[PDB]
């Protein structure tokens, strides 16, 4: 059933990252073409429960999907715990997730007052308050809409190209 | 008015430390991307450090390990702790909201006034103030001023008659002499006819040495 | 890390002129670019962000354009206070971002001769042991000026220093000081101290001078 998560036609925005509970039975790595395949605590059921998380991000941000990492993605979108045991699997998806003139469908959270706890998800769109005055739901000075969109165009440098990501966590 | 008011630069020896302050108003420091930027004398701008509202910090390679960006919410102040200072770190430092980005919220729209940081083995020394007296006298006007000689470090501030006289006043940028001490002059044009009538006092101030000097400039 | 090259490094233009400054990226950076203005020792001012958006406040005569690797900042009609150093800054690489090296803008105008003054050392300075002679060149344009110290008609060297103000905000002129510093013993060895000034706005060189004590 990893096919329904890897070969899914549509992926989630990283701020609204997707979580599939796996109740189930190295076939992934052997038929790879993956750019990132890093496992933590283990090298290639014997597990209570296993989760598959998937979303899209920039190429330069894949490094942040790792234990003890910092950045806009790790702080405000998707956080891995320090004791993480699992695998992080990523691959370039420019041919699907980029469009001429830009694909603006994939978003990320640019503003948050404090970091996310591990495996925390925040999909609120409340106006962010950068000063002492309340925003009352309206954008303006010191009152920012939290989400910002990626612009995936086919001719972006590899660091700004879309990468699909799946995170397997074992417990 | 949103403002960032800076404080606490100064002179310090190689190896020594210093903390810079940036008190903010109209902006919540703990809720924002914040930044420190600097400019060495006669050079370009260099981004030094960035901090996220969540707490993540970023540093230029030249200061990594030696500098620490920090903040305090109850005093709404941003701080830069500087350790293991060196001559290369001699610069004017600026705090700012944002991280240098290109989206409102992360754009660097407001800045502090800047503070000088001087990393030198040279000691503090107060200036001598000498009068540049008029004679007699060209084109109806006459010139006079004050020579402010042999001091360290910068800056000096000069005013005339406690701020009364401003039009016609030229205070020159200080020049570093081969002694290692700085020197400057302040000059002003005045009506030649009103020399034995008007009194001119130059008020020199050198904060690093706590020097306050007032020199009366008389025609001799 | 990305590296930004501006051009030109220096640039002179009259009040009302159109002005153009280019910033070149060593690789494509989309529209991740900002422009700042900075007066000499004062805080930078954000003018343009995202390559072409006018920052709130900034006068409409500033405008930016470009993408990928070539960006231009345009002042449609130069105002006399617009003299500064203009910086570009990419927002594409890893934090912390980097700047271009800067383009200095001076205001061009009609030539204006300097008024020359000369000051003997104060009696109180001579008591301290040192002697400083100051020569003042007031409100002139252009910046280039030759100032020669002559001591009993012997040209001096290596014992004077020049300082220049910033351009005046209203009429774009400069002021310059030249300070000759000697020991009291050296000062007492000569009589005629003169300051000979050459400048485009002067038909012939101008000398101001005195005699020691007189
Ligand atoms: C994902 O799909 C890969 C390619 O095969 C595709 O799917 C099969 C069922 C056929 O429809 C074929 O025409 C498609 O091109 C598989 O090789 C791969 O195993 C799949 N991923 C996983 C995790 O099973």
């Amino acid at each position: 059933p990893f096919g329904e998560v890897f070969n899914a036609t549509r992926f989630a925005s990283v701020y609204a990252w997707n979580r599939k509970r796996i109740s189930n039975c190295s076939v992934l790595y052997n038929s790879a073409s993956f750019s990132t395949f890093k496992c933590y605590g283990v090298s290639p059921l014997c597990f209570t429960n296993v989760y598959a998380d998937s979303f899209v991000i920039r190429g330069d941000e894949v490094r942040q999907i790792a234990p003890g990492q910092t950045g806009k993605i790790a702080d405000y979108n998707y956080k891995l715990p320090d004791d993480f045991t699992g695998c992080v699997i990523a691959w370039n998806s420019n041919n699907l997730d980029s469009k001429v003139g830009g694909n603006y469908n994939y978003l990320y959270r640019l503003f948050r007052k404090s970091n996310l706890k591990p495996f925390e998800r925040d999909i609120s769109t409340e106006i962010y308050q950068a000063g002492s005055t309340p925003c009352n739901g309206v954008e303006g000075f010191n009152c920012y809409f939290p989400l910002q969109s990626y612009g995936f165009q086919p001719t972006n440098g590899v660091g700004y190209q879309p990468y699909r990501v799946v995170v397997l966590s074992f417990e | 008015e949103v403002q960032l008011v800076q404080s606490g630069g100064g002179l310090v020896k190689p190896g020594g430390s210093l903390r810079l302050s940036c008190a903010a108003s109209g902006i919540t420091v703990s809720s924002n991307y914040m930044s420190w930027v600097r400019q060495a004398p006669g050079k370009g701008l260099e981004w030094v450090s960035v901090i996220y509202s969540g707490g993540s910090t970023y540093y230029a390679d030249s200061v990594k390990g030696r500098f620490t960006i920090s903040r305090d919410n109850s005093k709404n102040t941003l701080y830069l702790q500087m350790n293991s200072l060196r001559a290369e770190d001699t610069a004017v430092y600026y705090c700012a909201r944002g991280e240098g980005g290109s989206i409102v919220g992360v754009t660097s729209d407001y800045w502090g006034q800047g503070t000088l940081v001087t990393v030198s083995s040279a000691s503090t020394k107060g200036p001598s103030v000498f009068p540049l007296a008029p004679s007699s006298t060209s084109g109806g006007t006459a010139a006079l001023g004050c020579l402010v000689k042999d001091y360290f470090p910068e800056p000096v501030t000069v005013s005339w008659n406690s701020g009364a006289l401003t039009s016609g006043v030229h205070t020159f940028p200080a020049v570093l002499q081969s002694s290692g001490l700085y020197s400057l002059s302040s000059v002003v044009t005045v009506p030649s006819s009103s020399l034995g009538t008007q009194t001119y006092i130059c008020n020199v101030n050198h904060k690093p040495s706590n020097t306050k000097v007032d020199k009366k400039v008389e025609p001799k | 890390d990305i590296q930004m090259t501006q051009s030109p490094s220096s640039l002179s233009a009259s009040v009302g002129d159109r002005v153009t400054i280019t910033c070149r990226a060593s690789q494509s950076i989309s529209r991740y670019l900002n422009w700042y203005q900075q007066k000499p020792g004062k805080a930078p001012k954000l003018l343009i962000y995202a390559a072409s958006s006018l920052q709130s406040g900034v006068p409409s005569r500033f405008s930016g354009s470009g993408s990928e690797t070539e960006f231009t900042l345009t002042i449609s009609s130069l105002h006399p206070d617009d003299f500064a150093t203009y910086y570009c800054q990419q927002s594409y690489s890893t934090l912390p971002y980097t700047f271009g090296q800067g383009t200095k803008v001076e205001i061009k105008r009609t030539a204006a001769a300097p008024s020359v003054f000369i000051f003997p050392p104060s009696d109180e300075q001579l008591k301290s042991g040192t002697a400083s002679v100051v020569c003042l060149l007031n409100n002139f344009y252009p910046r280039e000026a030759k100032v020669q110290w002559k001591v009993d008609n012997a040209l001096q060297s290596g014992n004077s220093q020049e300082s220049v103000t910033e351009q005046d905000s209203k009429d774009s002129t400069y002021s310059l000081s030249s300070t000759l510093t000697l020991s009291k013993a050296d000062y007492e060895k000569h009589k005629l101290y003169a300051c000979e000034v050459t400048h485009q706005g002067l038909s012939s060189p101008v000398t101001k001078s005195f005699n020691r004590g007189e």
